[PDB]
RNA sequence: CCCGGCGAGGGGAGUGAAAAAGAACCUGAAACCGUGUACGUACAAGCAGUGGGAGCACGCUUAGGCGUGUGACUGCGUACC
């Protein structure tokens, strides 16, 4: 047993675009 | 001007400019004061963010993510090396005047002798360095919290006096005000006065 | 000389929770919610005290036009026939008057009756 | 005479500022700086 | 019967053995205060007044409690210009038994 | 000693000054989640408050329109920074 700890957690950091879509645009 | 020896009946001639003048409330407080600050140790820090230990690289960006922004993982908002204005040791005595401190001595050894505290006799010494010889001649003077000034730095006295909590001896030379003042009553010897006195003048 | 400040804080929050209870939802358990409920509460309740005396005297002077068409004379009309007969007897007590002694009330429009003629 | 019978004489003890601590002080809030600009800032200010 | 009288700046309408609470009279708890301006005085018959007070009219009464009402907050508060204040308040009164209905 | 998969969890007894000190073990807040009694609500529209204010339920108001809870109707009312 019950030690109840499998996770680090650490959770993971997404970064940084996958989108950058417009638009304005000017 | 003439303070009464307790058992040998031989009244003393003493400065009334020394022991019969009014109390300055005011002055003595100050003295007071800086009495207790001048023992300080002031002895303390904390860490500014640039003592706190970690690097300097930036947490995560100025743009783009969604989280508030960052410089420093020791900014001092952050949990862990907070501490904006951090401690340093330092100085915590004042200056007194030399003048501001006798006059304040005088106040409160006037003040001592209207309130009856002020004890004086022409001898006070013991013989075998043993406190309870003391305490049997303490109890014998219906005396119990008391400080004792004698004319010389009397070791046996000094000795006797350590492990009594409400009893402290010293010599004239090295009084100090906040003791004058701590104890229920003051002994001093007809020594003591003449030696007091000329200090103070 | 480090000061945790738990206790105090505690104090303070409990006061505001305190003053809101009976408010529906978040405003009687959450103390953000709770706080601007409660200084609202005071803000009308100070503007009311103003508001009561208003909507009381509106009330007696509904009444008391009721009442005085009832004996066959108009409010304004039975208001200035009291004043020229020097009687004071507010509106209050006047419809008190009206509801629970309405022959008393009869001798008062006779009263203002007599010095509006 | 008892070192909880002195007091300090009257006027002399001046219990000086303290700022951005709400309503009540009066001066919560920009501490007496005003609105923005360059006096209003952290080292903020023009030389001698 | 019943009466009407002036005492708080307000008006009253009371009958024997009634108590009523007014504004703060300076009287100790256990003396007797007459009230020689009353309005109306009405029993089987009603005499009104005409000139205001009743001619032969009096009321006796006795003062049995002073006291303080229970505490009321105000609050001001001006959104945006970081300006509030709160207050406390308690009002004095006197409460007096009607003894008496001199008609 | 029981229920219980020769289970996990319980419920008993016993130890224990006290197990609501019993191994996610001193005390043990709110957010949040629960069960239990009281009152309210399926014709009534809005910073949900406050000023009135009927009815019902408690505590007798412990003889007297008193304390609390709830509170239909209605009047005033566009949160903070």
């Amino acid at each position: 047993e019950q030690k109840l700890i499998s996770e680090e957690d650490l959770f993971s950091t997404p970064v940084w675009i996958s989108q950058a879509q417009g638009i304005r645009a000017g | 001007m003439e303070l009464v020896l307790k058992d040998a009946q031989s009244a003393l001639t003493v400065s009334e400019t020394t022991f019969g003048r009014d109390f300055n409330e005011a002055l003595v407080h100050q003295v007071v004061v800086a009495y207790a600050a001048g023992a300080r140790q002031g002895t303390r820090a904390q860490k500014t963010r640039a003592e706190v230990t970690g690097s300097g690289k930036k947490p995560w960006r100025q743009k783009g993510t969604g989280r508030a922004r960052s410089g420093s993982i020791k900014s001092p908002i952050w949990r862990s090396g907070g501490v904006t204005f951090a401690a340093r040791p330092q100085d915590h005595s004042q200056k007194v005047n030399k003048k501001m401190y006798r006059g304040a001595l005088k106040s409160i050894l006037s003040e001592l002798v209207r309130q009856d505290r002020l004890i004086v006799v022409e001898k006070f010494s013991v013989e075998a360095p043993k406190t309870k010889l003391l305490a049997q001649k303490l109890k014998d003077m219906a005396l119990e919290d008391v400080l004792i000034i004698t004319g010389e730095l009397d070791e046996n006295l000094f000795l006797a006096a350590r492990n009594l909590h409400k009893v402290d001896v010293r010599d004239a030379t090295g009084i100090d005000p906040v003791s004058l003042i701590a104890f229920d009553k003051v002994v001093m010897t007809a020594d003591a006065v003449k030696q007091v006195e000329e200090m103070l003048a | 000389a480090r000061v945790k400040r738990g206790v105090i804080a505690r104090a303070r929050h409990k006061k505001i929770l305190k003053q809101a209870k009976g408010y529906y939802g978040a405003r009687s358990r959450v103390y953000r919610v709770a706080f601007q409920a409660v200084i609202k509460a005071g803000q009308y309740a100070y503007r009311d005290r103003r508001q009561r005396k208003r909507q009381f005297r509106q009330l007696w002077i509904a009444r008391i036009n009721a009442a005085a068409r009832q004996n066959g004379i108009s409010y304004s009309k039975f208001i200035n026939g009291l004043k020229k007969a020097s009687v004071e007897i507010d509106r209050k007590i006047l419809a008190d008057i009206a509801v629970f002694d309405k022959v008393a009330f009869t001798a008062l429009v006779e009263k203002a009756k007599a010095a509006l003629a | 005479m008892r070192l909880n019978t002195l007091s300090p004489a009257e006027g002399s003890k001046k219990a000086g500022k303290r700022l951005g601590r709400g309503i009540g002080s009066g001066l919560g809030k920009t501490g007496g700086r005003g609105h923005k600009g360059q006096k209003s800032r952290s080292g903020g200010g023009v030389r001698r | 019967m019943y009466a009407v009288f002036q005492s708080g700046g307000k008006q009253h309408r009371v009958s024997e053995g009634q108590t009523v609470r007014l504004e703060k009279l300076d009287i100790a708890t256990g003396e007797t205060v007459e009230f020689a301006e009353v309005l109306m005085i009405a029993n089987g018959e009603e005499v009104k007044i005409g000139v205001p007070f009743v001619d032969g009219g009096v009321i006796k009464a006795e003062v049995v409690a002073h006291g303080r009402g229970e505490k009321v907050k105000i609050v001001k508060f001006r959104r945006r210009k970081h300006y509030r204040k709160q207050q406390g308040h308690r009002q004095w009164f006197t409460d007096v038994k009607i003894t008496g209905i001199s008609a």
